[PDB]
């Protein structure tokens, strides 16, 4: 994941 | 956003783009009244950065922006950055945004409003279009 | 709020 | 990046269904949005998930995280507005  | 499309230049007024002092597009954030935009808490902003407000394309020099300068960062006491929940930072702008045609509020719904699942809604940015 | 002056085009 | 504006129309999921692609990873000021064809990605964080709800748009979601490489068959995770707006309410009260 990342975040956006 | 990977596979949209282009927006109608203004049609979502309450849009902003958070630059850093260089010009860098690093988050979006929404217009809830003159002087509030709300955005996420994991954004990072300071009041070195700034609200560009109007604003379709960045790579033009004839649009009419603006540039709104940050008062005060409050980033929700509940944010987890380690879980990323919570996400959520208000700021306070120090110059209110003039609002017109192409610059307004979004609203905010109520805290029992239902949202049902297979309903579709609209997402806007500048992000990437593909990775 | 909520009402664009600009409709949006989807 | 694009120099203009984005925009793209995607469903809503249910916290149980999205919990089928993220886990545990999804808490209750969550919302789920995508894996429809569309994906948020890098630098879209911060903006809006809006609704239409009688005939106004309506901010549901704050674009938060996802897939690391964007996945459109993922679906994106967003800040649910209803869980934070009593916060926003009491900080424009006091200030």
């Amino acid at each position: 994941s990342w975040p956006w | 956003i990977v596979n949209g499309e282009e927006a109608v230049p203004g049609s979502w007024p309450w849009q902003v783009s958070l630059q850093d002092k260089t010009g860098f597009h690093f988050c979006g954030g929404s217009l809830i009244n003159e002087n509030w935009v709300v955005t996420a808490a994991h954004c990072g902003v300071t009041t070195s950065d700034v609200v560009v407000a109007g604003e379709f394309d960045q790579g033009s020099s004839s649009e009419k922006i603006q540039k709104l300068k940050i008062a005060k960062v409050f980033k929700n006491s509940k944010y987890n950055s380690l879980t990323i929940n919570n996400d959520i930072t208000l700021l306070k702008l120090s110059t209110a945004a003039s609002f017109s045609q192409t610059v307004s509020a979004v609203c905010l719904p109520s805290a029992s409003d239902d949202f049902a699942a297979g309903t579709t809604c609209v997402t806007t940015g500048w992000g990437l279009t593909r990775y | 709020c909520g009402v664009p002056a600009i409709q949006p085009v989807l | 990046t694009p120099d203009r504006l984005q925009q793209a129309s995607l469903p809503l999921l249910s916290n149980t269904n999205c919990k089928k692609y993220w886990g545990t990873k999804i808490k209750d000021a969550m919302i789920c949005a995508g894996a429809s064809g569309v994906s948020s990605c890098m630098g879209d964080s911060g903006g809006p998930l809006v609704c239409k709800k009688n005939g106004a748009w309506t901010l549901v979601g704050i674009v938060s995280w996802g897939s690391s490489t964007c996945s459109t068959s993922t679906p994106g995770v967003y800040a649910r507005v209803t869980a934070l707006v009593n916060w926003v309410q009491q900080t424009l009260a006091a200030n």
